[PDB]
């Protein structure tokens, strides 16, 4: 089976799995659009109504695709969604990790201009070693998150549901700890008592904190803001390796095709971008064909991997 | 509907149940009804993003079940 896809499945499974792509008008919300063309990229899956089609529906004139994705693993429900992971990719490049140099499937591929590539296991590690560190960024847009590995610039992870491969307790320090750095970001301060845990926004022109909250919310802690201590009178990767793990740039000793025959016309037929469907332009053909698996076109080659990276 | 858990630092869980349509705004009040707390002294973090009154949960691609944390603001 060719995945091209994965999500995060919270449900049955509590891991990373292979996702299914479908797609539905948004007028009718009926899996019922014709695309134009396949999408290419995670942006045209990713960003709402960005993809044309006609919907064949009877008298429906929606013209807008609206995609989802569901855990491969098991029968789901439609409205039973995943959230898409849209790093990771299935090692179809054989690149090898940035980290532990070994080829391994899946990975996931940073956003930084190197497109720097580090397998699953040691993301995970790469998270705990960080979120435990307290060397997690901060982000006022982007919340609380992780660039590239090798810290190249503008690599901050966007979609945060990438850290669930934290697993769910490490997760949900993931977003404790994310609260608390957005508390101080906003100029609030945490309560210092051992095993409270509080942060707020205290009044503003007072040394004097006190840790307030009934059921539960507060301590009651009466700290100085200034030093934390009970309120007082009174003054207080391998450059080698990082090269070799890049998506693009590590890949180029291999050819890549970019035209293949239609099985039905044998008349060639570009490839656009990362779509795997291809649809035959001659007039008497139009075949449609999946680039991947040289199948006639299918809903299990449209779910599996309608694009690639 | 969708159950969302707004969690106090200290370690509570507050359940909610919200309209993914439903604006922070809302789901303030939806706090306010349960624990007491004035909306306008209510901050929603959600994974380390302060949340704004006139977005949706669906702007944060918040799912069912997800947490988001709940700070005072005095
Ligand atoms: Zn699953
Ligand atoms: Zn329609
Ligand atoms: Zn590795
Ligand atoms: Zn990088
Ligand atoms: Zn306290
Ligand atoms: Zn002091
Ligand atoms: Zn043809
Ligand atoms: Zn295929």
């Amino acid at each position: 089976i060719y995945n091209s896809f994965y999500v995060y499945c919270k449900g049955p499974c509590q891991r990373v799995q292979p996702g299914k792509l479908r797609v539905q008008c948004s007028t009718c919300r009926q899996a019922t659009l014709t695309l134009t063309q396949g999408p290419s990229c995670w942006d045209d899956v990713l960003i709402p109504n960005r993809m044309s089609g006609e919907c064949q529906s009877p008298h429906c004139p929606g013209t807008s695709a609206e995609f989802f994705f569901n855990c491969g693993a098991h029968p789901t429900s439609d409205k039973e969604t995943s959230v898409a992971l849209h790093l990771i990719a299935t090692n179809s490049r054989n690149i090898t990790c940035i980290t532990c140099t070994d080829v391994r499937s899946p990975v996931l591929v940073f956003q930084c201009n190197s497109r720097h590539v580090i397998c699953l296991d040691c993301f995970h590690l790469y998270c705990v070693t960080r979120l435990n560190d307290r060397q997690f960024v901060h982000d006022p847009q982007l919340g609380y998150s992780l660039p590239c590995v090798a810290g190249c610039p503008n690599s901050l992870i966007k979609e945060l549901h990438h850290f669930r491969i934290l697993g769910e307790e490490q997760y949900n320090r993931y977003q404790q700890y994310g609260a608390e750095e957005c508390v101080l970001q906003m100029g609030g301060v945490l309560c210092p008592r051992p095993g409270c845990g509080a942060g707020l926004l205290p009044e503003p022109d007072q040394r004097k904190v006190t840790c307030e909250g009934g059921n539960g919310l507060g301590c009651g802690f009466a700290f100085c803001r200034e030093c934390k201590e009970a309120y007082h009178e009174g003054e207080c990767v391998d450059e080698r390796a990082a090269e070799q793990a890049r998506w693009e740039a590590a890949s180029k000793e291999t050819i890549k095709k970019t035209t293949k025959p239609c099985p039905r016309c044998h008349v060639p037929v570009e490839k656009n971008g990362g779509c795997m469907h291809m649809k035959c332009p001659q007039p008497q053909c139009r075949l449609e064909w999946c680039w991947n698996c040289g199948c006639e076109w299918n809903r299990v080659c449209m779910g599996d991997h309608w694009f690639d990276v | 509907s969708m159950l969302i858990k707004v969690k106090t630092l200290t370690g509570k869980e507050i359940e909610i149940d919200i309209e993914p349509t439903d604006k922070v705004e809302r789901i303030k009040e939806r706090v306010e009804e349960k624990e007491g707390i004035p909306p306008q002294q209510q901050r929603l973090i959600y994974s380390g993003k302060q949340m704004n009154d006139e977005k949706t949960a669906a702007d944060y691609k918040i799912l069912g079940g997800s947490v988001l944390h709940l700070v005072l603001a005095l």
